[PDB]
DNA sequence: GGAGTCCTTCGTCCTAGTACTA
DNA sequence: TAGTACTAGGACGAAGT
């Protein structure tokens, strides 16, 4: 085998495949790249045993097909270091890959392609497309609610639920919940499935700044996403998860709105004097007004008072402000609305412009 | 030009003379010139004159019969001595080798002298101990410290360590040299020899009496007092 | 006078444990061999070998001169670490010295050692003489910096508060800045008019001990010979240079040498040793004397009612007890020990009222009926004629050894109560310097010198386990030592040096081995050292030394066995309410139980104390002891003497009518010795029998009896010969034949060398009987307790089960739900493991487990367990043992499936516990 | 140089020799697998010339 | 106690006085910020136990003295968090500090001023002016050479030598070093101050890049520095910085030029395939050329072929890539000229436009 | 003056607590 | 706005054949 590639085509893929690689992944082969020339293209790959990234790229200059396994992290970092428009000279001969670029010269650790865990081929079940920019909304509107480590494995990842023509997603840890949905414009079967944390990181990663169509195909127990020439593969898990319609509070009777930015800045401020581990505060609400106060073990005490649209009596309740500030960052609006039940049940929230991401977060017992 | 070895043999005596009843079998002959790896080995082997020690076997697993017909120490004593003559001998486990080297030179019975008379004897562990006092200063220890592969190389010792130990040696001497600051390294043996008015503060007649009474107590309770002798 | 005008004034023994060398006596023998009349020892921040110092000074006609070095903090240098060397002139200084030391330790400290505040020189002021601190003082550091304002501020203080009691320390030993310091200090000496005095800062006998001392320090420090970072603060010229050597060394500085004469005059400290300093408050409203007599009669009343519940026999047998009572009373009062007993007896009563079963030793205290009457001892000495005049002899007005120890189980409780009683600072515990084994000293020398782990350990693991093993002994016991000596040059250098290191104190006593009391602050008489937090104070004198200083001792013996008993008793007396079996008091057991003797005859006596030896179990089998006296004998039997004089086989034969009973010998016998020798079937066994028969046969005093027995321990020719004459005419006085008496006296002499202390044997044999009763009477129930005792030892654990198995005693594998701290038996459920029976695990985790099990019921699964208890207490390592063991088996069914959900369970605990702690609810529900 | 790989196989096949003094551990079945094809021929004869001679 | 200040006036002082903060300050009140109204100005104080940062801000409304010390990062963020032109009014009521902003209210845990040590005012020796800009380059150009943790504590810091009419600074690891010299326009007496790394960190941060001139006063063992509105004060480490002229190389007779960007690029690229810790790269110089390689433990090999102007004698030399990249990252300039002596001396390294500075690593022989 | 008594060392591997940079 | 590196502390084994 031999190949030649154009830095700028291949640099972005390199960054795509390069990001997920853990400081130390489990099995050394996972530290190297899949380099296969099949037909007229190279496919580059890194895996964590649960996810996989592929980029397919046109080779304009002479080549012959083949297979190898070469060091990923350092390779990408080298390619960051390359000059604009770089012409690269690389070649398989037996158990060495020779890497030259321009007049620079390199000699590599090289393993066979077959020593790398070649991930699984499977049959498509459902296929569909969407804009990249809508997906980023869906993701970024929901991503932070996943736990870092929940052993209820069905928490660590993002739920995709397909029924009728709508695809609906959600993330949560028991303490926050966020949902985001847009319709796909095609009548689908039913497939619902949740993606692993690290899988979803990479999916985010591949949402480059383009309006180019993003396509994903789901199998029975695995999923693939094509966005043009940027390619994604991950297996899925059985993933029994709860029905989110049992998690939704049905109709919390009292309603509340308030201005997002004012809200957010005030939260920002008041939040700092809640204990950082508990994020503890009490919210007292009255007609046309909200009063915010806290204190922590350090015996710092807080108060913020502001303009809120609210009709009804007082209420007493407290939250993790990180959780809400994260929604407020995502929340791209002037007005948001809370629709409340009580201190021992959910609080539902909805963006006065979103109508797609509603939020229910648990408070404290004071 | 600087030449080293750690040598694998017909096992060891664990007590006293660690060398007694043993002779050398293996030659990987390191040539390292200006701290660069030539790999210029003379590679033929020697006579065991004996069967394998059980300890030695478990460390490396070698067995006698491969190394028996290959010529003895006497046939390449001079060939190999010319290979080592006029050199810096920085070596690990110095007590073992130097013991053997010098000893084998005399055992030829051509009156060929001990190696420390024509070669500079240096222990590598002494320098390792200097650099890393109270750390493990072993081959595998410092191997892992300086990130060299002895995980894909099962042999302990010499047909591998030659190469490796060179890299280790280099690391230790090639660790990094130092910025010539002005520093004064303690262990300078001097005495003042002076005279000039100073005050002597004497004990009182009563203090003397307390002492004389104390010595009474020494003498009378003890049966003698050397102040009162 | 004829020659001496000089002593060295800064000198340290090895007892400092950061510095010094060898022993103080050899240092003193050299000072004397140098023709010195006096000498100052200034150990580092202690005078621990002052006992030995006085002993040596007194003995050799040398005046002991008192001093020490310290860790100084003046606020002007901050916490820059400096010395002050501080010497006492007289009684006043001695007290102040002792207090300063104690105050440094009371404050607490780290690896830098105890530190004092300069302003403690306010209190500790009168009667003291002080130094510049040498080269590395507060004065020295400030002088080396050369800041004259800083210098002036420091000196001024000492010139103000210590006028004519401040001399300057000088050191020229070829070390950095000795010239510079000395030069600047001689300028300060002109300028301030303060007196100068010369020392050699001595740490050793011979200049070749340099290496050893260097290594001594490095042993503490934990660094290697060739390490540049390692402190090398000392030179080899710091030895006892002679009179004339020092005269010419400082023939440039005359006042320095003359100030040794001056200082020697000033330093005369009186501490009385070898006779008692009174440690006793009056305990009740009475005279000291009278309170004793009273509580003796009242203690007697308990024992009487217990021993003789038939009132007819009480009266018949009574006279002997009243007579013994008064006999002992008279001697205790006349010798002036009743304060001691009052404390102890109140203490012993108090420990019974609290949950403190009685510590195992009594020494030979069973010789005292008084001790027994006051409940100081456990079983009846007048039933078996047990003898006071071993325990205190009137014609030996010296050591009254009361020979008491106490139980570890309740240690902090006791220490605490006696601090509540006397005052925490009136009282202290004692150094138990961990004994420098041949192992240790070799080990440590070797690594410091940079021999490999393997090299040096190959040498030390050959040395037998003996505590008194030395290099002299090592060479003769093991031929491999001469071998490696001749076959390694660096081992020669090692052993020449290691001969000087052999048996030096390794470092601070980790924790005590006893306690003492004074009438006032203990520090008025003895100094302290304290633990890493400056707490749990220990005396600077060890066992031998502290009591030779005249102050009161009580030794350690942590017999896990009393804890057994305690625990077994509690668990047996739980079996009270379970089946109406009354509260059982170990003192109140019947002494004639045949179940007990049947099981004994079956040789099932493992973990009965001192019947742990294999040979001893063989001996039980052969001996077939069928009365209590035979059982007392067993410890005296299983020894080098009795086995190598055919004594075992003699007694065995003589016991069963295989050989005739004689009083004592086949040829040389007398029936008037039958009262003495009855229980041993004519076999001459005890120290007690020795003295009995001297008194009974030949009209001796009981104190004359003790004198003979002591003389036969020493085996002196003079001692025998004199008493051998009075022994002959004493027999003749009572009509008993001369030749018979003297030829039995030859047999006495033979067996006197081996002659065992009955009272000491019996006190410990008591305990074996107790382990036996509990075993046999309710041995299965005790078995729990047996296993409790040996938790940490795997070998014994396994042995013990095999012992249960032989007994028919169905041992069950564990259950976490039913398990207590340690072993339990349900009524039907014969046996259950202790929870402590889990292999590695520490105490905090196990309390956690059970605490959770208390609040909840039995934990329903894995899950329910983890939830109830916080993650602090649940480590994965803990839980890994739990899976491995199968502690869960009953609840968590699978072997393998449970190991898998272990991570899950941990995580659930973090997730569910931690959220509840934070205070935030989740929304899952429905499992 | 290439006989220097081949004659190191004479060295590895000596492992099986010390079976004939099993006073401390020597594993006969391990060498079947560790030794690849280019040296099986030399290794198999090496076993037999070794095993009888490590006895004497 | 009274004062009134605007958000915009508090923001930058607060960030700057918030610099010394961190490291779980042992004496708790060091983790707090001191509010002092003294004379005609509001003064804030924060110390890290070794240094102090003071801010002077205009008090235009009526005020009165009184002082206390409130928890620092949390407190800084509150103030930073308020909107543009915000009403900030604080008042000391003895033990408590009451802080308000408009209708919102903030009542803090309060420790009294007198628990915070006030460090001694000291006497000046030398005093001077120059642009901040010059000082930014000066510090930045040497920062990287200071060790983070060295046992030779005096190297955890920077030598300031003023001499003749030049301001002359220098710092080191014990491995590598940069020294720099700038003309100041007036006479300076001979002086040395050795400033701990924490100190120089703080100094760096107080360069906000203004054209506000920089004026600084230096005592024997203390320091004073004025940037625009703000005033910095610290004590230094007492001594033992050696004579830097001692380590300076002895008339390097060999000259070496290569384009700075190019050069920098090749180094960056090459760095990635060296020993992780030691960054071992090899240099053989010859007429018109240099040979670059590194070998790393994974058998990897890089080599760069390059534009090297070279006149002098042929030699071999290798040294730690990270340390030299740090100088190359500081030198955003036209060219590097390197001046060599032999394979076993310290080497000199230069921007080919400024001999104002010198950069130096000694080699390791690998 | 005779006899009986105490604990252990250091470096590397694995997981959790609190900081820093892209 | 998220992820890893360093230190702490105990647990287990030791320079080379």
């Amino acid at each position: 085998m031999k190949f030649t590639v154009e830095r700028e085509h291949l640099l972005k893929p390199l960054q795509q495949v390069s990001g997920p690689l853990g400081g130390r992944p489990t099995l050394p082969i996972l530290g190297n790249l899949l380099l296969q020339v099949a037909d007229g293209t190279l496919s580059l790959t890194g895996t964590d045993l649960e996810m996989e990234m592929v980029a397919r790229v046109a080779l304009v200059q002479p080549h012959e097909p083949g297979a190898t396994t070469v060091p990923a992290r350092k390779f990408f970092d080298i390619c960051r270091g390359l000059p604009e428009g770089a012409e690269i000279a690389v070649q398989l001969e037996g158990e060495r890959m020779l890497v030259r670029s321009g007049r620079s010269r390199f000699s590599l650790s090289t393993l066979p392609a077959a020593d790398f865990p070649n991930l699984d081929d499977w049959q498509s079940e459902v296929e569909f497309t969407l804009p990249q920019a809508t997906m980023k909304r869906l993701i970024e509107a929901t991503q932070f609610s996943m736990a870092h480590q929940d052993v209820r494995y069905y928490l660590n990842g993002m739920l995709f639920e397909t029924e009728g023509e709508e695809l609906r997603t959600v993330a949560t840890d028991g303490h926050r919940l966020a949902v985001c949905s847009m319709p796909i414009g095609q009548s689908l079967p039913s497939h619902s499935v949740i993606v692993p944390r690290k899988g979803v990181i990479e999916l985010m990663r591949m949402l480059d700044g383009g309006d180019n169509p993003l396509r994903v195909q789901i199998g029975s127990n695995n999923i693939r996403a094509h966005v043009g020439d940027f390619i994604f593969t991950s297996k899925l898990v059985d993933g029994r998860f709860p029905d989110y319609r049992r998690v939704l509070p049905k109709n919390p009777d009292k309603h509340l709105e308030a201005g997002c930015d004012l809200l957010k800045q005030a939260f920002a401020r008041a939040a700092i004097l809640s204990n950082e581990k508990f994020r503890g505060v009490r919210l007292y609400v009255s007609e046309n007004q909200l009063k915010i106060t806290a204190n922590n073990p350090e015996q710092e005490e807080a108060e913020e008072i502001l303009d809120v649209t609210y009709s009804g009596a007082e209420m007493e309740i407290g939250f993790n402000v990180s959780y809400v500030l994260d929604v407020l960052n995502a929340l791209k609006c002037e007005n948001v609305r809370m629709m409340l039940t009580d201190s021992v049940s959910s609080v539902q929230i909805e963006d006065a412009a979103s109508q797609s991401a509603a939020y229910v977060v648990m408070p404290m017992r004071l | 030009r600087q030449i080293v070895l750690d040598t694998e043999t017909t096992g060891m005596n664990q007590i006293g003379a660690h060398y007694e009843g043993h002779k050398i079998i293996e030659i990987g002959a390191v040539e390292v010139v200006n701290r660069r790896l030539t790999g210029n080995n003379f590679h033929v082997y020697l006579k065991p004159d004996r069967l394998v020690d059980p300890e030695a076997f478990g460390v490396h697993g070698i067995a006698d019969e491969f190394l028996l017909d290959k010529p003895t120490f006497a046939e390449v004593a001079d060939e190999f001595m010319d290979y080592i003559r006029g050199a810096e001998l920085v070596i690990h486990n110095a007590a073992f080798d130097i013991g053997f080297m010098d000893y084998e030179f005399s055992l030829l019975k051509r009156d060929i002298p001990k190696t420390n008379t024509f070669c500079k004897v240096t222990d590598s562990l002494a320098v390792a101990r200097k650099m890393f006092p109270g750390k493990r200063n072993s081959l595998d220890a410092l191997c892992a410290r300086y990130e060299i592969d002895n995980s894909k190389r099962t042999l302990h010792g010499a047909l591998l360590d030659a190469q490796i130990l060179a890299e280790v040696y280099l690391a230790m001497t090639g660790g990094q040299l130092s910025l010539p600051l002005a520093m004064e390294g303690e262990t300078i043996q001097r005495i003042v020899r002076q005279a000039s008015k100073l005050r002597v503060v004497f004990a009182t007649d009563e203090e003397i009496a307390a002492h004389e009474a104390r010595l009474d107590l020494v003498q009378k309770k003890g049966g003698s007092c050397l102040w009162r002798a | 006078m004829s020659e001496p005008r000089f002593v060295h004034l800064r000198v340290h023994s090895d007892y400092s444990m950061i510095d010094g060398l060898a022993k103080t006596a050899p240092l003193v023998k050299k000072a004397a061999a140098l023709g010195m009349p006096a000498l100052a020892i200034t150990d580092f921040t202690n005078l621990c070998g002052l006992v030995k110092f006085y002993g040596a000074g007194h003995g050799a006609g040398i005046k002991p001169i008192v001093g020490a070095d310290f860790n100084v903090q003046c606020d002007l240098l901050g916490d820059e670490l400096t010395h002050l060397t501080v010497l006492a002139a007289n009684n006043t200084g001695y007290q102040n010295l002792t207090l300063l030391i104690s105050k440094a330790y009371q404050r607490g400290y780290g690896a830098a050692g105890p530190i004092i505040d300069r302003d403690w020189l306010i209190e500790l002021n009168e009667g003291l003489i002080l130094l510049s601190g040498g080269r590395m003082g507060d004065v020295g550091r400030s002088l080396l910096r050369g800041n004259s304002a800083l210098v002036d501020e420091c000196v001024a203080f000492y010139e103000e508060h210590f006028p004519d009691r401040y001399f300057l320390e000088l050191i020229r030993t070829g070390r950095p800045d000795e010239e510079s310091y000395l030069h600047a200090a001689v300028e300060l000496a002109e300028a301030r008019g303060l007196p100068v005095v010369a020392t050699n800062d001595v740490r050793f006998i011979d200049s070749s001990d340099f290496d050893a001392h260097e290594i001594r320090v490095a042993i503490h420090d934990g660094f290697t010979l060739d390490d540049p970072k390692r402190p090398r603060n000392y030179s080899p010229q710091q030895y006892m240079r002679s009179e004339e050597e020092m005269c010419e060394l400082f023939a440039d500085i005359p006042e320095a040498l003359a100030n040794t004469v001056e200082i020697a005059k000033r330093c005369n400290v009186t501490v009385r040793l070898g006779e008692y300093f009174l440690p006793q408050f009056p305990t009740g409203d009475m005279s000291t004397e009278d309170y004793l007599v009273k509580r003796a009669k009242e203690g007697l009343e308990e024992r009487l009612a217990f021993l003789f519940p038939d009132e007819e026999e009480r009266l018949k047998r009574r006279p002997e007890y009243d007579e013994r009572l008064e006999t002992e009373l008279q001697v205790i009062n006349q010798m002036g020990f009743p304060g001691y007993f009052l404390i102890v007896m109140e203490f012993i009563q108090w420990s019974k009222d609290n949950g403190v079963p009685v510590g195992p030793g009594r020494g030979s205290g069973a010789g005292s009926l008084v001790a027994y009457a006051l409940k100081i001892t456990d079983l009846d000495p007048l039933e078996f004629d047990l003898l006071f005049e071993r325990f205190l002899n009137p014609e030996r007005v010296s050591m009254p050894d009361f020979d008491v120890d106490f139980c570890m189980e309740k240690r902090d409780q006791v220490i605490e109560h006696v601090a509540d009683m006397y005052g925490r600072d009136a009282v202290s515990q004692i150094i138990t310097f961990g004994t420098m084994a041949a192992k240790a000293v070799i080990r440590d020398v070797g690594r410091v010198l940079g021999h490999p782990y393997g090299f040096v350990d190959r040498i030390s693991k050959l040395i037998p386990p003996d505590p008194g093993m030395t290099l002299a002994k090592a060479f003769e016991a093991e031929p491999q030592l001469p071998e490696i000596y001749e076959a390694d040059e660096e081992v020669k250098a090692l052993i020449d040096m290691a001969r000087k290191l052999e048996g030096v104190t390794r470092n601070a006593g980790k924790h005590a081995g006893g306690v003492v009391i004074a009438p006032t602050k203990i520090t008025d008489f003895a100094p302290l050292y304290c633990d890493e937090e400056g707490k749990h104070p220990v005396t600077q004198f060890d066992k031998s030394d502290v009591e030779y200083a005249g102050l009161v001792k009580f030794d350690f013996l942590g017999l896990r066995t009393l804890t057994i008993i305690n625990w077994a008793l509690e668990m047996i007396n739980k079996r009270r309410a379970k089946n109406g079996e009354p509260p059982l008091d170990i003192a109140a057991i019947p002494l004639d139980d045949k179940k007990s003797f049947d099981m004994l005859q079956r040789s099932e006596t493992t973990a009965v104390f001192q019947l742990e030896s294999r040979g001893m179990k063989d001996l039980i089998k052969r001996l077939q002891p069928d009365c209590f006296e035979d059982m007392i004998a067993l410890v005296a039997l299983f020894r080098p003497g009795p086995l190598q004089s055919g004594m075992v086989d003699n007694f065995i034969d003589r016991k069963h009518g295989r050989e005739e009973i004689s009083y004592p010998d086949v040829q040389w016998q007398h029936e008037s010795l039958k009262p003495v020798l009855e229980p041993t079937y004519g076999i001459i066994l005890y120290q007690e029998q020795v003295m009995q028969i001297a008194q009974v046969l030949s009209g001796y005093t009981l104190g004359g009896a003790d004198m003979l027995r002591r003389a036969m321990g020493k085996k002196k020719p003079e001692e025998m010969a004199k008493q051998r004459s009075v022994f002959a005419e004493g027999a003749e006085k009572n009509g008993i034949n001369a030749e018979l008496a003297m030829k039995i006296f030859d047999l006495v002499e033979k067996f006197a060398g081996y002659g065992f202390n009955k009272s000491h044997s019996a006190a410990y044999a008591l305990v074996s009987y107790q382990t036996l009763w509990l075993k046999a009477h309710y041995p299965a129930e005790f078995m729990a307790a047996v296993m409790t005792a040996d938790m940490d030892n795997t070998e014994k654990v396994v042995g013990l089960v095999d012992e249960c198995w032989r007994m028919g005693l169905k041992i069950l594998p564990p259950d976490i739900n039913s398990g207590l701290y340690h072993f339990h038996v349900n009524d039907d459920g014969e046996i259950v493991y202790g929870i402590g029976a889990i292999k590695g695990v520490g105490e905090g985790p196990i309390e956690a487990i059970i605490e959770a099990r208390n609040k909840g019921g039995y934990f329903r699964e894995l899950f329910d367990l983890c939830a109830r208890t916080d993650t602090k207490k649940l480590n994965r390592r803990v839980l890994e043992k739990l899976i491995m063991s199968g502690a869960f088996d009953r609840l968590g069914p699978h072997r393998a499936a449970l190991m898998n959900s272990l991570g899950d369970a941990l995580k659930a605990a973090d997730q569910h516990a931690k959220a509840e702690a934070i205070g935030q609810l989740d929304l899952f529900g429905v499992l | 140089q290439t006989e220097m790989d081949k004659v190191n196989v004479d060295l590895a096949a000596a492992g099986v020799a010390f079976k004939e003094r099993y006073n401390m551990p020597v594993i006969a079945e391990a060498v079947e697998r560790e030794q690849p094809e280019h040296l099986r021929s030399w290794f198999r004869e090496r076993l037999i010339a070794h095993r009888l001679a490590s006895v004497n």
